[PDB]
């Protein structure tokens, strides 16, 4: 327990203390310096949130989406993982991948947008 | 830096009057302009008195019968009123470039 | 089967950062009503408790040579310094022709030939009237025009006048990484300062660090765990400093005795200049005391861990310093305001081959000082009335290795004053900053509805 | 009343030295300054050197330079003349006795930080008492 | 009827008209270092804003000005009758009742909401 | 069946302390008349302010307790600094002065209140100097001893005021950041303290003119209905009783002396304003009051301080309990001339239960303002005469003695301190922070 | 085929809607330089938290595409469907409904508050 | 029937005003040093940037109305001024000088154009001082009445640049903040005001280098296929005409004397740097500009301007009518040093239906920029012998006469305000800011 507490836990076991990492991410020689720090808190916290918003899970902390999980990407088991692993120790496996699976979840989900409109005046 | 003054001698009678001249080297326009300029009359065996000062100041105890003018290279003393007692050596000494110096001095005499 | 992308927003996933912390002093410091030059009142206010949490099954690869921290512990202990300077009285109009003669009314041997009495025309507070006045200066000083002297620092820059309102004594200054990051504190009792630290945790603010400007001899540090640390960029090289922290602290008393007067000289419109008035007694010189054996001990263990590096059956040896000047060849520090500078040639003496005494240091005294290795910066430390004494603690050392190839049978080590941001990296060793990145990705046998 | 006193007549070789004492009333040599001028028989003034009240001035002619210098004792009570060098014409009689000059300002040139620099020039004012006067002698 | 006009009317009237505060927890301003007094006052804002609306998102009641929950109303809170709560009572009066309890209910709410999150994820895998 | 729901958006706030920014209107802006209260750094103010009427509320206030007052000071102080920052330091004013009376037209009254100083003065180039004069009033010089010096010299050194700039007090309103709030009272009988039955909120506080003063409340804001009387402890003698005329008293001010303005150049770019030579004959500076409407408003004031007092109380006035110029005198600005007119004929009564009385004035320019030291400031002469009519519309006073339960009560003009100039403009108004989350018992429960 | 940030600014309007998240992307983020920093970070955040604050309290946190419940008006736009999204512009379409902007937003504030009170109300049948 | 349906993202845009910031090449630069508008504290502007263009949008432009110029002019004006503040002030410097003429080796040309002056000043040591003497040009000296003094003493104290710190114009990048953008207009013949049919958007501006110079566009961007004739109203007298080249024309300008540099120590750490000497013979500085190459750039010119004022007008070129030195002549800086040409010989000229043009050139070291007064600056002598090769793109003119009759147009260079400098290089760009909610109707409708 506690902020990054689950740092050395299974990944598995990480994922059920989200919350207590999430509150802490925001929140004239030392004044100045201040208003630098302050704000960057503000800009990198509405970076993650634009995400989780066109990707579709804004006001969630565990998210499921449409796309298929290519094998390429990482070909461990679904047991290695969430019991033999730990975030970071995840991390520095996806790295490459990170930057494209951002593009498949934010095009996935205007797909959806549409979708959705269309049902609605279609039915 | 130099001076000179004329008349050499003066024989002069009580009751006339008599006309000094002084010279400076210097056209030095500086201190008030007629600057600092001293005279002196001496007699034989005695020490020489004080006469005018700043060229046109009077000093204590001389009668008004003696005055002085002039400025830049040149410089006047005048006297009225002669008296006995008025014989003697007049020196004009400048006081203003360093070195100071007396002057050559005009005598006076019984005429 | 088959599996799905999965997001996942608040995971514990962090990455090397750079950042600037802000500091965090104790709340009741600022009731002691006077300000000092590092600028605690101006500092955020500390939390009532530390709050820290251990972190099981975590390796981390810490660096205390490429650590960020002391850049900017660098730059804001600079950046303090400057600004409260700033507003203080500059001694541009004491660059004048001063005409000085020695003192000897009391005058120890050793101390013959040091103090000058120097008396000059100065303006007072009409800006028509002169005064004269006269004040007693250190030889280091002042100089002779080439009976009749000048101060050192005119023909670089003017200095200003420390305001006898500040003061220099070490506040402790906590580091503090904003929202978004963390700090990594290394737990480990052996840690070396870089690779692995089997034992790690997170921190809100760092330890009350003092900033203390010292020289060859690192006071009031922290101390180590169950042995003496050697700590090397690149132990094998020449150029790299060498930072031993001792296990057990070594005091060191030290003393002006002289019970010398202030006196104020008003030289212009509401500002003053502090002169120096005739001493009271006797004139004697100024030194530190270290008692033999526990320096004779202390240096016991410093050679055995050397052992571990150079050689198992190598004759260690130490000398007294390189030679230059002396901000670099001596041990510097201030004792109460007045600065020091101390021969420390007796601690660093006799080699090694496999109760009730003392080792006095010699100390010089200045007034024109410049600190941060800067030209045209100086500063003039007013004097203090009455004997001055302080009792510290040395904890490590600034060592430098001479460099002997083919004849490794000797390795002799010299103090060095290096630079002064090696004096802070001693206490930020085990301190790291994180950016935590809250986003993740995985796959799971979930699909979204509809 | 500012009087001044002096010393004896002296008779002396040629190539030695004379050094006259001379003394003020009230030590009046304190508050104005003290001149030398020497006459001989048939002769007019010479005017020899000064030196100022403070101390801070010693003029001197530039026929008597290096051939004569002036000092005074503690608190202007006492001053004295030397004139080494001397010569046949050297006889003559020689005078203590006071002026006063004016202090002006020559040249002055401004400072914000430390005191203004300033160029001072005496004049000479007017000599204001003389003294018994020395008779000083050069024979064989 | 305007910003805050609500103040002296019961909590069933001034729930009614939630929507003109929410409005004015933002932006308050038409748009040298003296000024660092006004910036720090923008920032300050934004600051407090994103902490409301955080909140609310751990709860599970992101983007909604009434929401409901499912975590037990402890009646040692109050056990006032719903006819007076509503009909009789302001949040102004409310807010000093129930100020002790505040921060424990904060960590039900979070706690509840986990769960959902946990009950959701497996509920999909079943598919 | 109950369960938590929450609610966002609520009415509810609670006491807080936040930093309020000034906005004026853009008249002094748009024709560039700097006005010290720089409303170049004040934002734009609104067209016409926006209250809201808080029905069915009551709020606590206290006016000793307000943060807005302190708040206040800290603002007017930098915004003086601000604009003394460019104006010519006077360093080479610090020389000796060599001053004599003048007395070409002096009436008996002003004999020997100024003087005619002249001195060495620099000048553009850096080898030459100028001898110049100047009037000097006779309390910045003090004999240093023929020869004076000003009264500052060793102490500090005083920045010129800039000419271009203007003291002329402005209206400036505090304005509430986002998710905070101003609660206005507007209960006429309010006495600064306790419970408000009626209450609103504003966006910004109504226009505040920063009138520096003593002894008097100039050009403030009058009361209603009835003469109010405010203290943090009434029945302490160490606290002042801040006074509220319900209607403005007027008083006239005024120096007759033709004063002329003399530029002096002390340097490159750098000039210094002489008082030259006054035209016509010289003679005091007073203020006129009406002694009739003066007579009725102490009239007005006794009936109230009764209340606190008792029915038979003898209620007598008194003048200042001496001390300093600057606060045994009433000391303001009008014109850039300050006045330090004594006060001793206007508070001098006994209350048992056209015609005008004048005051003296004096004038100085080494200033010395918010009791600061080492920070003076000098005030140019001024061209002309000056004259200027103002409200009076409020006192500070003070008891003192104790010898007695209640027999005879003194009041003694006061204002030994500045921000009770101000606490009685910010008396009605509060500062609350505003918090939106609310949880409260309803049946709903999450579906699904 | 990317049409990057505003590269569909001359697109008919259906075409412009099809790449939403490349322009919603670009609204955030990307010593006298030390002043002309902070006043546009501050900025660059205070407008764009004010369009989701005008986007939440419609009832459309975080959706690009959004539909609403408050009925359209003829008198705001005469023109067909077929035009508007096909032989129409963004650019062209606000200088239309640009005289009636304000009064919109006011009806879909009102839209979401009957949703919310009424969504609580259902949910009292236990 | 329909519904409203609201979309966020959409691409709409209107016309804005906000703020700004700088980008440099940063690395293109490396081993950076110290210079006005400082390369460093500008974000480094990315190695490609992404120009996107818009396809068949059109936009109204317009470059008189333009407020990056505004913008730019406070900003280069406060990167100089702050560049100023830590440098020496030559106070000490406005003392008496006694100049004597320099006849060393001078040619008739320049026979007395430069002077020889001594003065005295402190040394390091304040209760000392030295003698010392430099040589002045004569435009910087004016007599007192052999006796002069520097032609600033009697307005204000100049500070001295510091020689670490160069003119150099580095280019600059204009970037708009997030959720802004910047609009070029891609057209060949946009005349600077309407419609632009072909458009783009940018992230950061080109390279714009803030080269200032007088009625000489010089070191500028080039019309892509014509030359281009800019004016707010052609038909107007009172507005300057803009031209820009589609080829340039190079300018080799020097100052062929062989300076000295001499170091005088004023104060504690402070040298004021004389003009020591001059090694060998001395003769004016001046530009070159061939006859050939010129003569044809003016037969383009008026080939165009003949479009605005018709087939048959007859167009004559003149020197400038006059004023100061600063606006009458084509002033520049050229390696440190400001020149001033004479440029009565390329405008001379009257056009019906190898060699090289020799312009003379002044110089000056007391420097007012921005057209203000009291901020003068002091550019220290460079040693050695300086050149400048840049080439011309454009020019800044105005016209006179003509009431109800007229035959002969004539045109005169002119214009000494800034902006116009800068006006030239941002004619393509503007500043609009996105707005990104829109409300549209569709057939979809919310489900409860
Ligand atoms: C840590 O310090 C050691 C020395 O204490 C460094 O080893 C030294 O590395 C340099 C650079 O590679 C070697 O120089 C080279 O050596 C040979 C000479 O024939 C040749 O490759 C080059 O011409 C060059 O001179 C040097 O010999 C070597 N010294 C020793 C004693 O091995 C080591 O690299 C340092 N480690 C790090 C990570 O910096
Ligand atoms: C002072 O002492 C030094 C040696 O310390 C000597 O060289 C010098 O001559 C002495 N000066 C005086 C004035 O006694
Ligand atoms: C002011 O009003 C309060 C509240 O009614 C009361 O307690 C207090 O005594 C009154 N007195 C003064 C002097 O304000």
């Amino acid at each position: 327990l506690g902020f990054l507490g689950a740092a050395g836990s299974t990944m598995g076991a990480a994922s059920m203390t989200l919350t207590v990492q999430a509150r802490n991410l925001l929140s004239t020689v030392w004044g100045i310096k201040q208003l630098q720090a302050r704000v960057l808190a503000v800009e990198r916290y509405l970076r993650d949130q634009q995400l989780l918003g066109i990707w579709g899970c804004s006001g969630k902390l565990i998210c499921c989406t449409n796309v298929p999980w290519n094998s390429s990407w990482s070909n461990r088991n679904l047991s290695e993982i969430w019991d033999n692993m730990t975030w970071l120790q995840w991390d520095k496996e996806i790295s490459n991948y990170t930057q494209i699976i951002y593009g498949l979840l934010e095009e996935s989900q205007n797909q959806q947008e549409k979708n959705e409109q269309d049902l609605l005046a279609l039915d | 830096v130099v001076i000179t003054q004329s008349p050499l001698f003066l024989p002069v009678t009580p009751g006339e009057a008599a006309s000094l001249s002084c010279k400076c080297s210097h056209s030095l326009q500086h201190s008030t302009g007629a600057n600092y300029l001293a005279w002196y009359l001496q007699r034989p065996g005695q020490t020489p008195r004080l006469l005018i000062h700043l060229a046109t100041h009077r000093a204590s105890g001389v009668p008004d019968r003696f005055s002085g003018s002039g400025s830049g290279t040149d410089f006047t003393l005048k006297i009225s009123r002669v008296e006995s007692d008025d014989v003697g050596t007049y020196y004009c000494m400048q006081g203003l470039h360093s070195p100071w110096t007396f002057g050559q001095g005009t005598k006076v005499e019984i005429k | 089967e088959n599996l799905w992308v999965t997001v996942y927003y608040g995971v514990p996933v962090w990455k090397d950062a750079e950042t600037t912390l802000f500091c965090a002093s104790d709340a009741k410091a600022y009731e002691t009503e006077k300000h000092n030059v590092w600028a605690t009142h101006a500092c955020v206010p500390t939390d009532p408790n530390p709050q820290e949490i251990h972190l099981e099954n975590v390796t981390e690869e810490f660096n205390m040579w490429k650590n960020n921290m002391v850049e900017q512990m660098h730059t804001d202990i600079i950046s303090l310094w400057d600004q409260s300077l700033k507003p203080c009285v500059k001694l541009t109009p004491l660059c004048v022709t001063l005409q000085c003669t020695n003192v000897t009314n009391n005058i120890t041997d050793d101390m013959r030939g040091e103090l000058k009495n120097c008396s000059f025309n100065m303006t007072t507070e009409l800006r028509d009237k002169k005064q004269k006045v006269y004040s007693l200066f250190y030889r280091l000083d002042v100089v002779q025009i080439n009976k009749e002297y000048r101060l050192i620092n005119c023909n670089t820059s003017a200095c200003t006048q420390a305001c006898p309102k500040v003061s220099f004594e070490p506040i402790p200054i906590h580091y503090c990484a904003p929202a978004g990051f963390a700090i990594l504190k290394c737990k480990d009792k052996k840690f070396n300062g870089t690779g692995p630290c089997p034992s790690v945790s997170t921190v809100q603010c760092t330890h009350g660090i003092k900033p203390v400007v010292s020289t060859q001899l690192l006071l009031n540090g922290s101390l180590a765990e169950e042995e003496v640390m050697i700590r090397s960029e690149n132990i094998t090289n020449n150029a790299k400093n060498i930072l031993v922290q001792f296990n057990t602290p070594v005091q060191i008393n030290c003393t002006r005795p002289n019970n010398n007067t202030r006196k104020s000289i008003r030289i212009g419109p509401g500002q003053a200049f502090y002169a120096t008035g005739d001493i009271i007694g006797d004139i004697r010189q100024a030194h530190c005391n270290v008692s033999k054996a526990t320096w004779n001990e202390t240096l016991g263990k410093v050679v055995k861990q050397l052992r571990k590096h150079f050689g198992n059956n190598t004759i260690i040896r130490f000398a007294n310093s390189s030679g230059g000047d002396l901000e670099v060849t001596t041990h510097s520090f201030n004792c109460g305001g007045e600065f020091f500078y101390c021969n420390t040639s007796g601690l660093f003496n006799s080699t090694w081959i496999s109760s009730n005494d003392s080792i006095t240091l010699p100390c010089r005294i200045k007034q024109i000082i410049n600190m941060w290795q800067r030209i045209g910066q100086c500063m003039y430390a007013p004097p203090i009335q009455g004997v001055i004494r302080c009792v510290s603690n040395i904890t490590g050392l600034i060592l430098t290795r001479d460099g002997g190839s083919t004849n490794s049978t000797t390795e002799t080590f010299r103090p060095g004053g290096g630079d002064m941001r090696d004096n802070w990296r001693s206490e930020l060793y085990k301190y790291k900053v994180v950016k935590i990145e809250p986003l993740g990705v995985a796959p799971t046998r979930c699909k979204r509805r509809v | 009343q500012v009087q001044l006193v002096q010393s004896g007549a002296e008779v002396k070789k040629p190539g030695s030295s004379v050094k006259v004492s001379c003394k003020a009333s009230g030590n009046s040599f304190s508050n104005h300054d003290v001149h030398w001028v020497r006459q001989a028989t048939g002769q007019g003034l010479e005017w020899m050197g000064w030196m100022s009240h403070e101390g801070d001035k010693t003029g001197l002619a530039q026929k008597f330079q290096g051939r004569v210098t002036i000092t005074r004792d503690s608190g202007a009570s006492t001053v004295y003349m030397e004139l080494r060098g001397l010569t046949a014409d050297d006889t003559a009689i020689y005078y203590c006795l006071t002026g006063s000059k004016h202090r002006l300002s020559d040249y002055f040139l401004y400072n914000e930080y430390g005191p203004n620099y300033e160029e001072w020039g005496d004049y000479l004012a007017t000599l204001d008492v003389w003294g018994h006067g020395t008779a000083v002698t050069v024979s064989s």
